[PDB]
C-alpha cells in the first residue's frame, strides 16, 4: 500500500520534482551518511584502553575519558576531505540536526500536496516542448512517464470513480 | 477491408484469410481496380479461388503516404 | 553579551545559503 | 543571547525592551497590512465581479478586508459591482491607509520604548529586578479580549452599530454585506451559517469577560504556579504558540472547507464544489425546472448566468494550480471574456453524449465521451491504429445551447476535438490570454495559497510550541545537566 | 458449473470437464507452452492469440477440443496451407520440440480443454490482456 | 539570463567550498 | 525560454541578503 | 567478417553507394561534418527502376546546428553514359513517431496536452508529404569481365522538416556506386 | 515610458552596495 502510495505520488504528484522533498530525500541521506561515517570514524581513532584484539572491551561505563581520539580523527577528516569536525558537541548536534530538518522539510512538502500545491512542471520547458517537437529533457521523459502511470493506474487505483479509458485512448510508448 | 490502405493484422478479421493471401495482396501496391487483387500476378488456384470468394469487403479508396513508408502494413510495430 | 558568528558558522551559512538558492533558483525561475 | 539564533533574548530580562520589540512587529505587521493592501488595488481590476473577482485575481487581503464591511472603494466602484459616488468614509484605501498611520505611530512608540526601558511599571517595589506579573497580565489581557470579541460580535456583525458581514447564497451568486442575528441553536454550529459566527463571538465574548476578571483577581495555586512555570514568561510564550499552530490548522481547514466565513465570491469556489460537481448539479437542477416550465432547451439553458456557469470550470477549482506557478489565477487560463454555452455532443447514431470532467488530481485527461448507458462512444485517441471510436470515425457534433454559441453546431473534427477538450473542464469558456501574459497553467486561488501557508505555519508553529515549552520546562539543564 | 461445459467439435456438442482435468490441463500449459503463450497471445508472433474470437475465426475453426487436439497433432497455418511442424512443437515431431514426448491423449485433451474454459472466466483479462 | 544565475551561485558555492578548506578557522588543541 | 523575470531578481536576493547578514556578523566577531 | 569488424568495410544485383560529402545549400552549398559514425552506405539496391536494399540511410550532418537528413533513393554502358533519374523521398520519420510531448500522427495525441487549440497547431497536426530529389549517376570504370559497373554520382533530395515543423533545406551528395548488371 | 530597464538595477547597486559596506564597518566598529 505503501508502495502504490509512492509511485502514486510521482504520477499524479511529481514528487521526485518537489524541491522540500529533495531536501528530505538530501537529510535523509546526509543522516544516513553521518551515522556510518562518525561510528567508522569513533571506530578507527579508538585508544590502546585494553591489550585483546578485540577492542570492544577497551571501554568501561564508568570512565570520565574520551575512548577515541578527537584529534586523529580531525587530523585525518581534515586532510581527506578538507575539512573536519573539531567540536564533538556540535558534531553530535549536527547529527541530530541533518535527519530532523530533512525530515520536517519532506513534511512541509507533503502539506503542499495535499492542496494539490504541486512542483510538478517547469512552465517554460512545458512551453519549450510544445513549441519545438525537437526539445527533449529528462524532465519531458518525466512528465510523459507520469502520464503514463496516470492512466494506466487510476481505472483501478479509484473503482468508485469508475474511470473507463478503451484502450486506443491509453498513452503506449509503441510497443 | 481496404486493400490499399490496410495493413496485416486487420486482415485477420475476416475469417480464415492469414498470412499468404495477406502477405500477397499488401506486397504488390498500389492496385487502381478493386478487382485487381483478384488477377493474382504471381499466387496459384487456391489462392485465387479463395480470394474469389471474397470480394465483398476488399476496397482501392486511398493510399494514405503516414501509412505505406517502408513495412508500414506488414509490421507497423503494435503488438 | 554580543552576538558571534565564527568563521566555520560563517561557511555554513554561505553554504547552506547558496546551496539552497541554488535549489529554488530552478524553480524561482519556474 | 551571543549566538545568532539567540540574540532576541536580550529583551527576555527587559520587559520595556519586550514592549518595545512587540510594538516593533505591530508597526511592521500594520505596515505590511496597508502596503499589501495598497498593492493588491494596484493590481486589482474592479471592471467585472462575474468573470473577474477578487479570487481569480490573487487577493490576499482585499477578501479579508471585504468579508467585514469594507467592499467598495473611493474610486466609486465594489466588489460586489455597484459603483456610486458616496462611499463611507472606510473604503479599501481607507483601510490601508489607516494601518500604514498606525505603523507610523507603533514605530514611533517602539523608538520610545526602547529608550525609556527603565520606567517603573516594569519592576517590583519591593526589589528591583524586571518583572512582568503575568497572571494579573493575562486576566487583564483577556478581559480585554472579551470585550473586544463580545463587541465585535454583538455590534460589528449584528449590525447594530457596525457594518455587518458578507452573507451570501449556497450558490454564490448573491453576495452582500449585511448585519446578522445570532443563532443560538444547533443552527448555530452549522458551518456555513453566518448567525452563528456572531452567536459564538457574543457567547465567547461574556466567557473571556468572566475569565479575566477571574485570572485578575484570583492568584494561581502554588502547585501550578511551579507545575506550569508560570514566573517564566517563555512558558506563556510556549502556551501561545499552541493556540497560534492549532488556529492555523483550524483556519486553513475551514478555508479549504469552506465556511459561512469564507464565501465563494470572495475566495472562490472550493475543490469539493467540483469533486461532487456543486454547480453542475444546482445548473442541470434550475435548467430542468425551466424545461418543464415549457421553454426550448435552448431557451432554459440561456438563463443560466454566467457566474453561475463561470463556477463550474474546473481551472476555478483551488486543488488545480501548483506549488511554484505563482501568481494570480487569470496568469493561468487567462482572462475570461464569455460563456461558450453548454456543449451536448451527439453521435451519428444520435445519442446523447457526455465528456468524462477531469478531476482534481489529474493535470491531463483521457478525453472520453459516455452516453446514458455510460458506455464510450467516441473519445481521442492515442494509438489510433485499431480505435473502434473516435470523433470523426463515429462523426459526432457539438451543439451550443446557451451562451455566445446558442443554437450553433459543429461538425468539423477539429472543432469537435477543441470543444471536447473544453467540454470535460466543465462549461467552456472563451479566455484572452493577451492581458495578462498568461502561460496557460493552472493556479490555484487565494483560497488554496492562504490554506497552505496557514498549514505551513501550523505545522512551524506546532514545532515552535515544542521547543518554547521544552525550553520552558528544561530551563534549569539547558546548559548541561550536572558534572 | 457451465464454465466447464466448452465447444468439442464444429458439429455442435458442448463437453464438460471435470474440476480436477481442467487444473492438470492448466498445470501442464505453464510447463510447455507458457514458454511463448504465456497470458493469451504468442511471443513468436504477436497476432495469433489463444484467445475465442481468434480461434472460432481461424481457419480451419480451432476453438474446439477436438480442433485443438488436431491442431497439436499437425502444426498449420491460420489459413492452413503449409503443414509447418518445424516452427511449432507438435505431437508427431517430437525431435524438433521435446516437451510433449511424454503427454499422452488425456494431456493433449486436458490442454485443449483449459484453453476454451477460462474465456468466460477471465473475458479481457485472457483475450490479449488487460491492456 | 537564467543560465547566468545558475552559473553565478555555482561559482558562489566554489568559493565558499575554496575558502571553507584554504583559509579556514585552526583547530587548536584546547 | 519563458521562464519568470522577476525569478533573476528573487534567485539573487534569496541567496544574498542573508549572506551579507552573515558576513555582518562574523566580521564584527572578528574585529 | 572478423577482419572487417571493427574497420566498416560497408560504410541488375547489390548498388551499394558511399557519399563522402555533404554541401547543404544553406540561406550556398557548404560542407558539414558527419555525426553519424559511419552508417551511409546505401548499399544491396535506358532506365532503372528501384528495388529493395537500403534505399535509405538516415544521416545526421553539422553555425552548430544538426541537419537530419534521410539519404534515400526510393523511384551501351561505357565510361561517360549517365542514368540520370528522379526519387520519391520518404519523410524522415514515419507517422508513428512521438514528439516530447506525446503527440504524434499514427499513435500520439493530437494536441498539446501540457497546457489547457492555439498557435501551437502547426506543431501539434503532424503531416506526411512526400519530397523529390534528382540523381544523376555518371559511369566511370566498367569491367565487364566481372560483369559490373562503377563511378560517380550527385545527388539532391530535401532533409527532414520534423513533421512539419522548420523548412528543410536541399543537400548535394557526392561518392562513388558499384554495382554487378546481371 | 521608454527608460533604461537596467537602469533600475544600476540605480540600487549603486546606493546599496557601498551602503552595505558601511553597516559592515560601523557594526564591526561598534562591536
Ligand atoms: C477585532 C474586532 C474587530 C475588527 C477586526 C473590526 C474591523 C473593522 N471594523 Mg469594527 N467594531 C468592533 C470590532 C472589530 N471591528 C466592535 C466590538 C464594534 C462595536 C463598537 C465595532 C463597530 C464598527 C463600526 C460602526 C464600523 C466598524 C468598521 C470596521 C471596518 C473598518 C475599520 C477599520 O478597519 O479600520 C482599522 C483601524 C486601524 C488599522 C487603526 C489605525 C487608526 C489610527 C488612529 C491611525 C473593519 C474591517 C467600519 C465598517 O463598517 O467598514 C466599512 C464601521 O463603520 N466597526
Ligand atoms: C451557543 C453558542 C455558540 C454557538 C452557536 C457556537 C458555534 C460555533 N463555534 Mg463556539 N464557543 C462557544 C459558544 C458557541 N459557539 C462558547 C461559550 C465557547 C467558549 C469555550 C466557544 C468556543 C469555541 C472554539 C474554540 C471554537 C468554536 C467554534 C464554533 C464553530 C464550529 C463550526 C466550525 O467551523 O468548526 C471548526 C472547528 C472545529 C469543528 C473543532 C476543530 C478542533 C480540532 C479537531 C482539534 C484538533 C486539530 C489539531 C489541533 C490540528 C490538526 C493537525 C492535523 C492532524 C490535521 C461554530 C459556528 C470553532 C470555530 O470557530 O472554528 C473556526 C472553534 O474552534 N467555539
Ligand atoms: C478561540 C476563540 C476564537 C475562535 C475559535 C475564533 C474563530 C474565528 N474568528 Mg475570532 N476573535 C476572537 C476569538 C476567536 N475567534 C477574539 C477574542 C477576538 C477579539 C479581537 C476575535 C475577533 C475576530 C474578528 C474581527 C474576526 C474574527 C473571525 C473569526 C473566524 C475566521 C478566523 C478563523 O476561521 O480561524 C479561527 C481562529 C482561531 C484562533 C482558531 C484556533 C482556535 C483554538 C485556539 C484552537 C473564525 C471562525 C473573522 C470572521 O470571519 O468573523 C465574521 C473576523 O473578521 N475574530
Ligand atoms: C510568536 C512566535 C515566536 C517567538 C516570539 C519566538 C521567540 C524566540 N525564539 Mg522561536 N520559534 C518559533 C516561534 C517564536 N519564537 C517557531 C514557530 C519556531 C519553529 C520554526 C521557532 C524555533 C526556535 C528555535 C530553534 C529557537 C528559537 C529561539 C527563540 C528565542 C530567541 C530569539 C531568536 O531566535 O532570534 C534570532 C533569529 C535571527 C537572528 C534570524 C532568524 C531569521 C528567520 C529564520 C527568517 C525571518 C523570517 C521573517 C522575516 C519573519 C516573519 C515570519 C512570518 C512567517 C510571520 C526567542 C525568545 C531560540 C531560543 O530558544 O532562545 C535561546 C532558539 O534556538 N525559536
Ligand atoms: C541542486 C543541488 C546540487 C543541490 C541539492 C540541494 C539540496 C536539496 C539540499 C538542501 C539541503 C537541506 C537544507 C536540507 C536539510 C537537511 C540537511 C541539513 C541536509 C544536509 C546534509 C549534510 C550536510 C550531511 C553531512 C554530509 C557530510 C559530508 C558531512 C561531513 C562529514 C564529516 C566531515 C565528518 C567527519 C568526522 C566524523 C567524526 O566522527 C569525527 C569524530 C570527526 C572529528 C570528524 O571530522
Ligand atoms: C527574496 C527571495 C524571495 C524568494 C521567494 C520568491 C517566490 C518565487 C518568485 C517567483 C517569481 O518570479 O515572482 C514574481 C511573481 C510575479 O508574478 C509572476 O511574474 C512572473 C515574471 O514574469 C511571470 O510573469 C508570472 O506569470 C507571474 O504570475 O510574484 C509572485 O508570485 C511572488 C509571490 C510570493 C508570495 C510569497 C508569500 C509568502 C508568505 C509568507
Ligand atoms: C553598480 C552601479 C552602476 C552605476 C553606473 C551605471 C552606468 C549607467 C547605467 C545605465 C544603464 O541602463 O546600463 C545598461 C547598458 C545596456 O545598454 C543599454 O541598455 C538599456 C536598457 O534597456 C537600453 O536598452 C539602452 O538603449 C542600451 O544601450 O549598459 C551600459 O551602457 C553600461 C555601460 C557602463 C560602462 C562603465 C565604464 C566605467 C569605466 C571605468
Ligand atoms: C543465517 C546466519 C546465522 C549465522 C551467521 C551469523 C549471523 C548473525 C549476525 C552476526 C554473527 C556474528 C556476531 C558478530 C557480532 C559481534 O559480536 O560484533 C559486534 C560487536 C561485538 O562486541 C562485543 O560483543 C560481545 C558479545 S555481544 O555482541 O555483546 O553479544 C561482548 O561481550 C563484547 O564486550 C563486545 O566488545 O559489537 C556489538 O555487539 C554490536 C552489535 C551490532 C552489530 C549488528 C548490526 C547490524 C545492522 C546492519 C545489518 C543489516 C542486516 C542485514
Ligand atoms: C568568486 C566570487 C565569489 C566569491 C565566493 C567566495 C566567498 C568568500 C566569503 C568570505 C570567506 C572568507 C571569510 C574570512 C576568511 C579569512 O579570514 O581569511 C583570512 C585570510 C588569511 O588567512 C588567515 O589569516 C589569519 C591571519 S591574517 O589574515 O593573515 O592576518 C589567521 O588568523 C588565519 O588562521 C588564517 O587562516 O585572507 C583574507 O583576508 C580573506 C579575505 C578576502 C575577502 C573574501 C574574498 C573576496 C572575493 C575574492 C575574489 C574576488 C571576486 C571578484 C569577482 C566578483
Ligand atoms: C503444448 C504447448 C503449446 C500449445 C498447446 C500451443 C498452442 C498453439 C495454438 C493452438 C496455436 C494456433 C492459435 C492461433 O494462431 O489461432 C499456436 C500458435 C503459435 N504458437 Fe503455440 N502452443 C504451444 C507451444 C508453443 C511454444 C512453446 C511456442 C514458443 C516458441 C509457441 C509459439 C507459437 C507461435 C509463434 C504461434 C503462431 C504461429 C502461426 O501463426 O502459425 N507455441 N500455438
Ligand atoms: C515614519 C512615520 C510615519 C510613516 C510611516 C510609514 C510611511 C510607514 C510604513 C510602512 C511600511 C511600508 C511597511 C511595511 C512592511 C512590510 C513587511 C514588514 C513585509 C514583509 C515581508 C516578509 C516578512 C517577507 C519575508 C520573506 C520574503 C521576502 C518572501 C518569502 C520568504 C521570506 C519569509 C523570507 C507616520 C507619518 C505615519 C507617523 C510618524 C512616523
Amino acid at each position: 500500500a505503501i508502495f502504490r502510495f509512492l509511485l502514486f505520488f510521482q504520477g499524479f504528484h511529481n514528487y521526485t520534482l518537489n524541491p522540500f522533498h529533495m531536501m528530505g530525500v538530501t537529510g535523509v541521506l546526509g543522516g544516513a551518511l553521518l551515522c556510518a561515517i562518525h561510528g567508522a570514524t569513533v571506530q578507527n581513532t579508538l585508544f590502546r584502553d585494553n591489550q585483546s584484539k578485540n577492542t570492544f572491551k577497551g571501554f568501561s561505563t564508568d570512565q570520565g575519558e574520551e575512548t577515541y581520539s578527537m584529534v586523529t580523527a580531525n587530523r585525518f577528516w581534515s586532510q581527506i576531505f578538507g575539512i573536519a569536525f573539531s567540536n564533538k558537541r556540535w558534531l553530535h548536534f549536527f547529527m541530530l540536526f541533518v535527519p530532523v530538518t530533512g525530515l520536517w522539510m519532506s513534511a512541509i512538502g507533503m502539506a503542499g500536496l495535499a492542496f494539490n500545491l504541486r512542483a510538478y512542471d517547469f512552465v517554460s520547458q512545458e512551453i519549450r516542448a510544445a513549441e519545438d517537437p525537437e526539445f527533449e529533457t529528462f524532465y519531458t521523459k518525466n512528465i510523459l512517464l507520469n502520464e503514463g502511470l496516470r492512466a494506466w493506474l487510476s481505472e483501478m487505483d479509484q473503482p468508485a470513480k469508475k474511470f473507463v479509458f478503451p484502450d486506443e485512448v491509453l498513452p503506449r510508448g509503441f510497443s | 477491408i481496404d486493400v490499399n490502405n490496410t495493413n496485416i493484422a486487420a486482415f485477420r478479421k475476416h475469417r480464415g484469410l492469414y498470412p499468404t493471401i495477406a502477405g500477397k495482396v499488401v506486397s504488390n501496391a498500389p492496385y487502381d481496380s478493386i478487382e485487381d487483387i483478384l488477377d493474382i500476378p504471381g499466387l496459384r488456384e487456391v489462392e485465387k479461388d479463395r480470394l474469389q470468394k471474397n470480394m465483398d469487403i476488399f476496397t482501392i479508396s486511398d493510399p494514405v503516404p503516414a501509412l505505406v513508408e517502408g513495412a508500414d502494413r506488414f509490421n507497423n510495430g503494435v503488438y | 553579551q554580543p552576538v558571534e558568528l565564527n568563521r566555520t558558522s560563517l561557511y555554513l551559512g554561505l553554504l547552506v545559503v547558496f546551496v539552497t538558492g541554488l535549489l529554488f533558483s530552478s524553480y524561482f525561475f519556474n | 543571547g551571543l549566538p545568532w539564533y539567540r540574540v532576541h533574548t536580550s529583551v527576555l530580562n527587559d520587559p520595556g525592551r519586550l514592549i518595545a520589540v512587540h510594538i516593533m512587529h505591530n508597526a511592521l505587521c500594520a505596515g505590511f497590512a496597508g502596503s499589501m493592501l495598497l498593492f493588491e488595488l494596484a493590481l486589482f481590476d474592479p471592471s467585472d465581479p462575474v468573470l473577474n473577482p477578487m479570487w481569480r485575481q490573487g487577493c490576499f487581503l482585499m477578501p479579508f478586508v471585504s468579508r467585514l464591511g469594507v467592499v467598495n472603494s473611493w474610486q466609486g466602484w465594489s466588489v460586489t459591482g455597484e459603483t456610486f459616488t458616496n462611499p463611507g468614509f472606510w473604503t479599501f484605501e481607507t483601510v490601508a491607509i489607516a494601518h500604514i498611520i498606525f505603523s507610523g505611530l507603533s514605530f514611533l512608540a517602539a523608538c520610545w520604548h526602547w529608550v525609556y526601558w527603565d520606567v517603573a511599571t516594569f519592576f517590583d517595589p519591593k526589589t528591583d529586578e524586571p518583572v512582568i506579573d503575568l497572571p494579573k497580565v493575562f486576566g487583564i489581557h483577556l478581559t480585554l479580549a472579551g470585550i473586544l470579541c463580545f463587541g465585535f460580535g454583538a455590534f460589528h456583525l449584528t449590525g447594530l452599530f457596525g457594518p455587518g458581514m458578507w452573507v451570501s447564497d449556497p450558490l454564490g451568486l448573491t453576495g452582500h454585506i449585511q448585519g446578522v442575528a445570532p443563532e443560538w441553536g444547533a443552527a448555530g454550529f452549522d458551518p456555513h451559517n453566518p448567525g452563528g459566527v456572531v452567536a459564538h463571538h457574543i457567547a465567547l465574548g461574556i466567557v473571556a469577560i468572566i475569565g479575566g476578571l477571574f485570572h485578575i483577581f484570583v492568584r494561581p495555586p502554588e502547585y501550578l504556579y511551579k507545575g506550569l512555570r508560570m514566573g517564566n514568561i517563555e512558558g506563556t510564550l510556549a502556551s501561545g504558540l499552541a493556540v497560534f499552530f492549532s488556529g492555523a490548522f483550524i483556519a486553513a481547514g475551514t478555508m479549504w472547507y469552506g465556511t459561512a466565513t469564507t464565501p465563494i465570491e470572495l475566495w472562490g469556489p472550493t475543490r469539493y464544489q467540483w469533486d461532487q460537481g456543486f454547480f453542475q448539479q444546482a445548473i442541470s437542477r434550475q435548467v430542468k425546472a425551466s424545461i418543464s416550465d415549457g421553454k426550448s432547451p435552448s431557451e432554459a439553458w440561456s438563463e443560466i448566468p454566467t457566474k453561475l456557469a463561470f463556477y463550474d470550470y474546473i481551472g476555478n477549482s483551488p486543488a488545480k494550480g501548483g506549488l511554484f506557478r505563482v501568481g494570480r489565477m487569470v496568469d493561468g487560463d487567462g482572462l475570461p471574456t464569455g460563456w461558450l454555452g453548454h456543449p451536448v455532443f451527439k453521435d451519428g447514431e444520435g445519442r446523447e453524449l457526455t465528456v468524462r470532467r477531469m478531476p482534481n488530481f489529474f493535470e491531463n485527461f483521457p478525453v472520453v465521451l459516455f452516453d446514458q448507458d455510460g458506455i464510450v462512444r467516441a473519445d481521442i485517441p492515442f494509438r489510433q491504429a485499431e480505435s473502434k471510436y473516435g470523433i470523426e470515425q463515429t462523426g459526432v457534433t457539438v451543439s451550443f445551447y446557451g451562451g455566445e454559441l446558442d443554437g450553433q453546431t459543429f461538425s468539423d473534427p477539429k472543432d469537435v476535438k477543441k470543444y471536447a477538450r473544453r467540454a470535460q473542464l466543465g462549461e467552456p469558456f472563451e479566455f484572452d490570454r493577451s492581458v495578462y501574459d498568461s502561460d496557460g497553467l493552472f493556479r490555484t486561488s487565494n483560497r488554496g495559497f492562504f490554506a497552505f501557508f496557514h498549514v505551513i505555519f501550523g505545522l512551524l508553529w506546532f514545532f515552535g510550541h515544542i521547543w518554547h515549552g521544552l525550553r520552558a520546562l528544561f530551563q534549569d539543564v539547558f546548559s548541561g545537566i550536572d558534572p | 458449473a457451465n464454465l466447464r461445459t466448452i465447444p468439442l467439435n464444429e458439429a455442435g456438442d458442448t463437453v464438460t470437464l471435470s474440476l480436477e482435468e481442467f487444473t492438470r490441463g492448466q498445470q501442464k500449459f505453464n510447463n510447455a507452452c507458457a514458454i511463448c503463450h504465456l497470458g493469451g497471445i504468442t511471443k513468436t508472433n504477436p497476432n495469433v492469440g489463444l484467445d475465442t474470437e481468434s480461434l472460432a475465426g481461424a481457419f480451419p475453426d480451432r476453438n474446439n477440443l477436438e480442433g485443438l487436439v488436431d491442431y497439436l497433432h499437425n502444426p498449420t497455418t491460420y489459413d492452413g496451407l503449409t503443414e509447418i511442424s518445424e516452427l511449432h512443437p507438435s505431437t508427431k515431431s517430437s525431435d524438433i520440440y521435446p516437451k510433449m514426448r511424454n503427454l499422452t491423449e488425456d494431456d493433449l485433451r486436458a490442454i485443449s480443454g483449459h484453453i476454451l474454459l477460462m474465456p468466460k472466466i477471465r473475458g479481457d483479462q485472457w483475450g490479449a490482456g488487460k491492456t | 539570463m537564467e543560465a547566468v544565475a545558475y552559473i553565478l551561485i555555482f561559482a558562489c558555492i566554489i568559493g565558499t567550498l575554496f575558502f571553507a578548506i584554504a583559509f579556514r578557522e585552526p583547530p587548536k588543541i584546547t | 525560454m519563458e521562464t519568470n523575470k522577476l525569478g533573476f531578481v528573487a534567485s539573487v536576493l534569496f541567496v544574498f541578503v542573508p549572506t551579507v547578514f552573515l558576513l555582518i556578523l562574523y566580521i564584527q566577531t572578528a574585529s | 567478417y572478423d577482419d572487417i569488424r571493427g574497420s566498416g568495410l560497408a560504410n541488375i544485383r547489390s548498388l551499394c553507394l558511399q557519399p563522402q560529402t555533404f554541401l547543404v545549400e544553406t540561406f550556398r552549398f557548404v560542407e558539414g561534418k558527419l555525426l553519424t559514425r559511419s552508417s551511409f552506405t546505401l548499399d544491396q539496391v535506358l532506365t532503372f527502376v528501384e528495388q529493395g536494399g537500403f534505399d535509405f540511410q538516415p544521416v545526421t550532418v553539422q553555425n552548430g546546428d544538426r541537419v537530419p537528413l534521410l539519404f534515400t533513393v526510393k523511384g551501351t554502358i561505357r565510361p561517360s553514359t549517365r542514368f540520370s533519374g528522379s526519387f520519391d523521398v520518404p519523410p524522415y520519420r514515419t507517422s508513428s513517431f512521438i514528439d516530447p510531448k506525446g503527440r504524434g500522427l499514427a499513435v500520439g495525441y493530437d494536441a498539446a496536452v501540457g497546457i489547457p487549440r492555439e498557435a501551437f497547431s502547426r506543431q501539434n497536426n503532424k503531416s506526411f508529404k512526400v519530397g523529390t530529389g534528382n540523381i544523376v549517376l555518371q559511369v566511370d570504370r566498367v569491367n565487364q569481365s566481372t560483369g559490373e559497373i562503377s563511378g560517380s554520382f550527385e545527388s539532391q533530395q530535401p532533409s527532414d522538416t520534423d513533421f512539419g515543423s522548420k523548412p528543410a533545406m536541399t543537400v548535394k551528395i557526392l561518392g562513388q556506386f558499384y554495382s554487378r548488371i546481371t
